[PDB]
RNA sequence: CACAGGUGGUCAGGUAGAGAAUACCAAGGCGCUUGAGAGAACUCGGGUGAAUCCACCCGAGACUCAGUGAAAUUGAACUCGCUGUGAAGAUGCAGUGUACCCGCGGCAAGACGGACGGCUCAUCACAUCCUGGGGCUGAAGUAGGUCCCAAGGGUAUGGCUGUUCGCCAUUUAAAGUGGUACGCGAGCUGGGUUUAGAACGUCGUGAGACAGUUCGGUCCCUAUCUGCCGUGGGCGCUGGAGAACUGAGGGGGGCUGCUCCUAGUACGAGAGGACCGGAGUGGACGCAUCACUGGUGUUCGGGUUGUCAUGCCAAUGGCACUGCCCGGUAGCUAAAUGCGGAAGAGAUAAGUGCUGAAAGCAUCUAAGCACGAAACUUGCCCCGAGAUGAGUUCUCCCUGACCCUUUAAGGGUCCUGAAGGAACGUUGAAGACGACGACGUUGAUAGGCCGGGUGUGUAAGCGCAGCGAUGCGUUGAGCUAACCGGUACUAAUGAACCGUGAGGCUUAACCU
RNA sequence: GUGAAGAGGGAAACAACCCAGACCGCCAGCUAAGGUCCCAAAGUCAUGGUUAAGUGGGAAACGCGGAAGAU
RNA sequence: AGGACCGAACCGACUAAUGUUGAAAAAUUAGCGGAUGACUUGUGGCUGGGGGUGAAAGGCCAAUCAAACCGGGAGAUAGCU
RNA sequence: CCCGGCGAGGGGAGUGAAAAAGAACCUGAAACCGUGUACGUACAAGCAGUGGGAGCACGCUUAGGCGUGUGACUGCGUACC
């Protein structure tokens, strides 16, 4: 349906009642507010633009400030797009919480791999080329716990990238 | 490697690097002013500021540690008596770097001195 | 060559040392000929300063490795793929397709780079071999021959023949068959020949040659472009600029063993015996991480042998592979795993099918008209409008003046200098160099500091006991680089350059 | 007979295949082989025939089949 | 007393690598071997080119040996580019 | 005399017929290295030339279409011994 954008902070382990250790990743998911709505009539397809975080007004470029003021929302750190599933349509300025993933139990995480120096053929394939600064998508991941008041989301296993990176969580298409 | 790493490559023997750091720290504490490249000035500041902060408190253990890390009786004698009280009320930032113009494209140079350097 | 190579005798100290050996010291000699620059005349725009005569530095053009500078080669190069011909794989002949121009880092499909022979894991067929896994061969065993992701290009003995050798025999883990110049004689070598010395003699006017003689022996060079991967400078998408996406096209992988019941059901006289692929459970390989399971972590602590020093001890620093070990911060890895190679869909060979003949039978098809193999494409992960067919969406800015001509996609001057970028500093989980994220006084970007965390282990001093060693309270103490949240204590100041000033021509619809 | 010692036009390319022996110049007209959908200059010209397989646009013997050809 | 053993200086290139317009027209690095004996070295001299020498590789004779350099025969030479 | 560093070197003035004769010194072309003048080139495939061919600045009959440099495109085009 629609995915949110969060920030990686760290990763640790979680202990269950039965006494089982499961790796988890600390992801802070700020409430993403819709800024622009693209429709078939005008834009040619259905989509919603989501912004997260905040930036100092000094560094915000005037075109970006005007675009944000058009939607009447605070300027964030970036913009992301998600393709709708022909479901309910949102409105500009509609804040989106993390409750959507509270009843899915299956999500996919997309991130950016950490940069690395040139790697040999054996290191990469076991062809030389640039390592890092590339996409990484991991699917079939189940959310462990969801905290609405804390905006903290936990997923089994590790996630791509290092601390401070920006990741995207989407509903698990595979089923 | 390449991730959350502190300190430049500085290709050389570790003992030689430590000796150079000690020599530059001694020169700075003696003359209170040096001219050197920006990486070298930053390394000197990083290696000397802990010593100055430790010297703020006057004690036998602190003096012995300063002598061990400097190997100069005169330098330690100078310390704990003038620099300490001078920067007693200042927490951090005991050294300043001033750009003295130029190489520009080969290796930069700058002056590293104390906050006051006099009085 | 001031070369890195060679040059005969004498003076021969201390410590732990059997030793002129080993490690550091006495007197003495050195820190090495690449590691590192000034402001480089001049020229432009600026701000600052006593009101002509100007003085200071920035942002630039003008040097750059603080640099002389050689190297085999070179008919001229604007140096793409496939198909066909060709003294025979055509960058150059004919047909067709693709590609913005110029650079940088790696990998060689191959340039017939340049001046016979086999030792060949990377793209190939036979079991290829710089030392992963396998399937079959009534294989008596080992072993051959047949096949996969694949090219040990350093190596046996021999018949046909000349030896490693082109067919193969014994082959073991291969002694091995051609594609690419058998990838390189820009690797090696001769092991027989035309070629390192003998060598019967030859075809052969002669050159040229005799994959014929018995033994054979010394074979040269510092990536030129080109194909692929990644990454840069310029320009264009038509006023400029900042962001976010659709998408023509392109990238790589679809492996495989067991069990639960389903069900000892169907079918089947009995024996026999699934479809079930419904769920879980292994291995090879790909992405990602360090909390867990091992290493490194010459930047951190502790122990210890010799030696020099701090005037001596206690205690430290320098050398002996990091002098030798116990570990180990963060980071980097696998010896650890969360996921992946789906499920499903389309069209499929064979096959399986609703009603149904021509030609009162039959039949997968003639009329209406449906599934389906690990084959193909979507579906899974993507980049991508340099796709010049140059896309879509949102946002920000310029609203001046005058003169001239060859009177129009015209030219010139003063002023303005927008959004955006670059210029410089802090810098990073970005990095060979480019490039990219965040900050620059409207601040945690870097250094240090505060408290915590990890690591290491009981630091020194003090008084007591032991007439030595050493222990006791001080003390779970001291120290801690890269970890966590703040602190402007210090460094990113006031700024300056490019980038504009209403955006070409023709046509259809709105009030003029 | 050609090349050897001959240019040019056609066969998509080509030296032996077909026409054709270039003194030079001119923005002229007519032929030979070969073509008259385009590429490329010329009739999408007229009549009588074979062709449902792209045989044309590659094939022996043999009873339309034979028919499998080169990144 | 050892053509004795380990082990410095020293000697041999026996093995591997460095380069084949090189640092050198044959050298360098790391091991191996001898290290009181057929040992080595400083200096002086003799053995001379169809010859000398040669514990027989036809090794060496001025960075070259199946017969070295210089000037003359020779502006040589049958065949050939 | 000035710049330059109190050097080297350069720029003026003067001597010099001439310094387009300055001790690298008569006359001074090419291969090679830079700047300016005009043009082609960032959607375009092969011995790089040959004819056609729109423009870009200038001088001409002071237009009446000529020449000084270029060809985007197009038919042809496998260098020499």
């Amino acid at each position: 349906m629609i995915g949110l954008v969060g920030k990686k902070v760290g990763m640790t382990r979680i202990f269950t009642e039965d006494g089982v250790s499961i790796p988890v990743t600390v992801i802070e998911v700020e409430a993403n507010r819709v800024t622009q709505v693209k429709d078939l009539a005008n834009d040619g397809y259905r989509a919603i633009q989501v912004t997260t975080g905040a930036k100092k007004a000094n560094r915000v470029t005037k075109p970006e400030a005007g675009h944000f003021a058009k939607a009447g929302v605070e300027a964030g750190r970036g913009l992301w797009e998600f393709r709708l599933a022909e479901g309910e349509e949102f409105t500009v300025g509609q804040s989106i919480s993390v409750e959507l993933f509270a009843d899915v139990k299956k999500v996919d995480v997309t991130g950016t791999s950490k940069g690395k120096g040139f790697a040999g053929t054996v290191k990469r394939w076991n062809m030389a080329g640039q390592m890092g600064n590339e996409r990484v998508t991991v699917q079939s991941l189940d959310v462990v716990r969801v905290d609405a008041e804390r905006n903290l989301l936990l997923v089994k296993g590790a996630v791509p990238g290092a601390t401070g990176s920006d990741l995207i969580v989407k509903p698990a298409v595979k089923a | 490697m390449r991730h959350r790493k502190s300190g430049r490559q500085l290709n050389r023997n570790s003992s030689h690097r430590q000796a150079m750091f000690r020599n530059m720290a001694g020169s700075l504490v003696r003359h209170e002013i040096i001219k050197t490249t920006l990486p070298k000035a930053k390394e000197l500041r990083r290696v000397v500021e802990p010593l100055i902060t430790l010297a703020k408190t006057d004690s036998v253990a602190n003096r012995r540690l300063a002598f061990a890390r400097t190997r100069d009786n005169e330098i330690v004698a100078k310390l704990f008596n003038e620099l300490g009280p001078r920067f007693a009320s200042r927490a951090g930032g005991y050294t300043r770097i001033l750009k003295c113009g130029f190489a520009g494209d080969n290796a930069p140079m700058a002056y590293i001195e104390l906050v006051d350097r006099s009085e």
